[PDB]
């Protein structure tokens, strides 16, 4: 965002920049000559270590310091809050699903993705437990239909050898 | 045409005009993908050919030839 | 932090540092006149804090903003690293298709 080429600009010219020339014009339209022309000529002698530019850029620096508490705090406020447990602690596969264009989809996953999913206002809640009830049922019923489907072709293969 | 590597695991070619390749752990074919973008294909017709093409390696033969025929129907 | 800038908007006027007996002392080699002399420092006094005034005032409009697009900024932050329930129950239900 680069933010320091905002704040500089607030402090290079909007703010020292306005009351230097506003100072000149407006006491310039105050007169006669002499008096204007002389009273700035013992500003300069006494303001004097104070429009040096390396110093206010250090201005610029400590409120940069005063914006790096301020931030602190304020970041901490606002990032300890998490809505959802974050990236780290998923299944591969859910990342597939939820940033789409999985291109490949298989079985093995899923089953011991959701066997993994850990259960958790109450709209999502309740729905999210029970349809993560419902899809680990249905893979035990897919692996208990291996089960059954090996069991098959074993028999079918000794009935066939006997029919033969 | 298709590369194998030194253990046959690895594998892409095209059935007809289209990228699939496959992963296999062991004898039965544990992955399935479609690398192709033909302009009139829909992504819920992607799903139900990989699940299908999913299965040992002795079917893929018949499997190929029934799911491959119904497209050019 | 705004007390800074109200400290350094001070520090650069003119009102404080500038007082009458120098000023008299410095016109009065030129213009012996002391009322309209007095007039003119009151017009200098007003100026000065109508300026300051307006400082303030961009100070604390600056001091808004800033607080605004930094806000902005860190929300962006923290949503692309958080989670959302619903798009993981549509994911759920591409699941529950595929088992069936």
């Amino acid at each position: 965002t680069d933010t320091y080429n905002s704040i500089s600009n607030f402090i290079e010219n909007e703010l020292t920049a306005l009351l230097s020339s506003d100072d000149y014009l407006m006491d310039d339209l105050a007169g006669p000559n002499e008096v204007c022309r002389l009273l700035k000529a013992q500003v300069i002698e006494k303001r004097k270590d104070a429009m040096s530019r390396g110093k206010q850029d250090l201005l610029s620096k400590e409120i940069y310091d005063n914006e790096s508490e301020l931030r602190a705090s304020q970041s901490q406020q606002i990032m300890e809050l998490v809505g959802d447990i974050p990236k780290y602690s998923l299944g591969s596969e859910l990342r597939n699903r939820v940033e789409g264009e999985p291109q490949s989809t298989s079985i093995e996953r899923l089953i011991e993705d959701v066997l993994k999913l850990p259960q958790m206002d109450l709209k999502v809640l309740s729905e999210y437990s029970n349809l993560r009830k419902d899809l680990i049922l249905k893979c035990q019923a897919l692996q208990i239909g291996e089960s059954k489907l090996s069991d098959i072709l074993s028999q079918t293969n000794s009935i066939n050898s006997l029919t033969t | 045409d298709l590369d194998l590597d030194l253990e046959s695991s690895m594998v892409s070619f095209f059935v007809k005009d289209i990228k699939v390749e496959l992963f296999v752990k062991q004898n039965e074919i544990v992955s399935c993908s479609i690398l192709d973008d033909i302009h009139d294909f829909s992504q819920n017709n992607k799903s139900k050919w990989e699940i299908a093409l999913l299965g040992s390696l002795d079917d893929l033969e018949l499997k190929l030839n029934h799911s491959f025929a119904t497209i050019f129907k | 932090s705004e007390q800074l800038l109200h400290n350094y908007v001070s520090d650069s006027l003119l009102t404080t540092l500038i007082s009458f007996q120098e000023f008299k002392q410095q016109l009065q080699s030129y213009t012996s006149d002391e009322q309209q002399l007095q007039h003119w420092y009151e017009l200098l006094q007003a100026r000065d804090a109508r300026v300051t005034s307006e400082l303030e005032a961009r100070i604390k409009q600056f001091f808004i903003t800033l607080r605004s697009r930094l806000l902005r900024f860190l929300e962006s932050e923290q949503l692309s690293h958080s989670l959302s329930l619903e798009t993981l129950i549509d994911a759920l239900y591409k699941i529950n298709d595929l088992l069936q």
